[PDB]
């Protein structure tokens, strides 16, 4: 599962740049056309406050970060290997809700004891 | 024919003998029953030599590093040049009428672009993705 | 045919003998009632060779690792020859009128891509799932 | 016919007896006021022979468990052979005029595909779902 | 007629008498006023027996626990075979000109399905709940 | 009529006598100015029979308690069973031209179904709710 | 031709000689089967300097650095000379009738452009991106 | 001609000679097959003098500091004069009919403004952004 996230970070953590070229129906754009435009819009040479002047028929469409909830998952497996090995989920650098105090928080670090 | 429609350039059309030329021209002229024979051989010719020059230009190179010719080369070059010829003669026949004798034909409403316009340009544009943008690239 | 139209390729084609294409030729010739009989040998040969050569360039291979060519082969490469040789001959007819007899046949509005223009073109897209893309891969 | 057209393979059929194969045309040939009698044996066998094949191979199988072929497999290749006949005649007439005699009949707007083009055709398509993907498959 | 033809199987058609199916074949001449005098018996014998079996595999079975043949089973068969009799016919005569007289109907073109296309399948269809999907079927 | 057409089931419509059968159909008659005096009367009795037999099984029973024939069952049974006749005269005529003489009418773009398509099965559409579903049931 | 062309710009043209000018006209004359033997040399030499002066002015530059022309430059301006000889001509045909002899062509809803309106421009489109702006910029 | 309409205001075309006016209106009439020859000097002096104006006053100045004639200042000018000349004959011919002989044009639906109402005024748009407001302006 944490090599799952990893993966999973590097892919859809981060958005990613998709520039579309040419008309819907129109000429067909080929290989050696995406190259040279593929050195305009170079991630590589690109900076902060780069601005694009296009003809109609150039799209810069945004790859979105797509939302998962990988700290969620962390705890999960945190929880799952922790209660196997009999540590308190603490230990794990993961809290939890209404565990932290009270009679609560008395029998899971007595049982610990 | 000896040299295929497809392994010639337009340089290699002009260098071609007469014999070669008119071999490759009779095989266009078997695309159409009638032979266009009421055209002249250097519009035939002429004909050809954009088919060639046009494939070469337009409908050379890759997307998604797939061929953008993905048909078979000879014919998608003999049907390129068949439509060129259809067009020098003033298009497609929707209805010819002669002595009492009519015929009207189901060609009507094709679409607008070039390869679109003629039986023959319709069958090129199967070799040749159907003009879609197929094409992707990477930074790396 | 003993060399059936689906055993073979365009060399294969080139190196049968006249007889061989023929048996083929004539084969084609049944899907029409009226045999082509006014076309030449050349064009209804030329109209083979390029089915062949099509089918094996455009309607190959797989999708989802099901065969692109799903129906009868020999039967889409017939109805496949069948349309060239309607279209070599000005393309499917919708009207025709002779000595005082006429005859409208039910035929327009099939679309505008190649394979639709005819009726035989029409037979021959159910053999090869109705050019629908139903490829499908994964990562490993 | 002694063998029915559902019992008979395209092997099959190559195999039977000229009679057994006449007593079928003779069957398809009921299913037309016309009995398509200016069309010729080997057009007629053509295309049983090919319904034959197209039922095995396009109109055969399983979607749900159900059987693709839902109606009588007799009828059904009887009705794709009658669809096949009238396109090797041109298609279906929409209107027919002769010395002073007309009649029009109500044919248009069937839709584009190839069954639907026919009346035999729209008769032999509630046999197979009408064309509809009821496929379904679960994992285990 | 005495076996009525909805108390008759396909296999049962195939053993009546000359006689018996002469009764049924009247019946059906009754739903037109010009009895299809100018089609032969083979003809509407088929299109009978074509009804029978389309009945029986394609109008049989429940739906929701409801029958699928609602209407008179009797009648259903009896349209069916009429609506056969004039696609053997050629369709649905829309307008008939003659010598100097002119008629045109109400066709209308009323949808493009198989029973749709005719006066007796338009009936027809009114006995089979139009067609349409009531099915249900629970867990347990 | 002695015994009304809606007194008489289909089996009670074979018993009765031919008088009482032609006191019948000679209602019928008066609901054309024509008669149909060129159809002969077994297709007339066959008409009012499938129109008996389609009232007893189609438009029978109950939709929220309340008869899905609203209106009188005779005129209903009459009206359906003109219906009948005029589909068996070929259906409804939208012109008539003669030596001269020539006749539009009005009956155009009726709609798709059955009832529909002549106005005879308009004027029984107005009595059997016009074919809506007003149907409800409770569970207890 | 010697100097082709392409090779020739607008001041080019005019410092040919008659003969080089005569080999190009001759060139552009294939495009048609009639030459456009109708229209004197003035005209067609008109149409020539017309197309060069608006290939070097209105289809050149770069888009995106990929060059606007991107089809053979021969072709795309003999084509524009073609496009410029019809549009003398009074505009593309698309029905001509004389002594009893009609014929109508597939030529009709091409769109609303100058290049749109003749089947030479359609084809010189496709050289020059059909008009579609694909050009990108960056600030540095 | 040695002052080009280009260079030429409307000022100086008033001061041209009658043979430096008659060398331009020469190359105005080679841009029609006809030549507008039953059209007076005056008629065409008048057109020029309107296009040299209206290029002046209508189509001059800028658009993001790119000149809003971009294309040949000549072949505008002489297109917009032939638009003109054009326009004084009565439009575009659509269809003409004579003794027997018949010609339709494909010229309809190009637009509802000036310019795309003849071929000249869409060969003009071309030169001129096709009419588009390309202008923009910053504060500083
Ligand atoms: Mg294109």
């Amino acid at each position: 599962n944490e090599a799952a996230i990893n993966q999973a970070i590097e892919l859809h953590g981060f958005p990613q740049r998709h520039v579309k070229v040419g008309k819907e129906d129109g000429a067909p754009v080929r290989d050696n056309d995406l190259r040279r435009v593929r050195t305009i819009f170079d991630p590589r040479t690109t900076d902060a406050n780069t601005a694009y002047f296009t003809g109609q028929d150039v799209d810069v469409e945004t790859l979105e970060a797509h939302n998962f909830d990988y700290s969620a998952i962390h705890e999960m497996d945190m929880r799952n290997l922790t209660t196997a090995l009999g540590l308190p989920l603490e230990a794990g650098n993961v809290g939890a809700d209404g565990l932290g105090s009270g009679k609560p928080a008395e029998l899971r670090f007595a049982l610990l004891k | 024919p000896d040299p295929s429609i497809d392994e010639v350039s337009k340089s290699d059309w002009d260098a071609l003998t007469t014999q070669e030329q008119d071999d490759i021209i009779s095989q266009v002229e078997n695309l159409s029953s009638t032979g266009w024979v009421n055209t002249s051989r250097e519009r035939k010719a002429e004909a050809i030599r954009s088919a060639i020059a046009e494939r070469d230009t337009l409908y050379s190179g890759n997307m998604s590093r797939l061929p953008t010719l993905d048909g078979d080369a000879e014919y998608f070059t003999l049907y390129l040049s068949a439509h060129k010829i259809q067009l020098f003669e003033g298009g497609e026949a929707q209805s010819e009428s002669g002595e009492g004798g009519s015929v009207s034909y189901s060609t009507g409403g094709g679409g607008e672009k070039d390869l679109q316009k003629t039986r023959y340009g319709r069958m090129a544009l199967e070799y040749v993705w159907e003009d879609n943008s197929i094409a992707a690239l990477r930074t790396y």
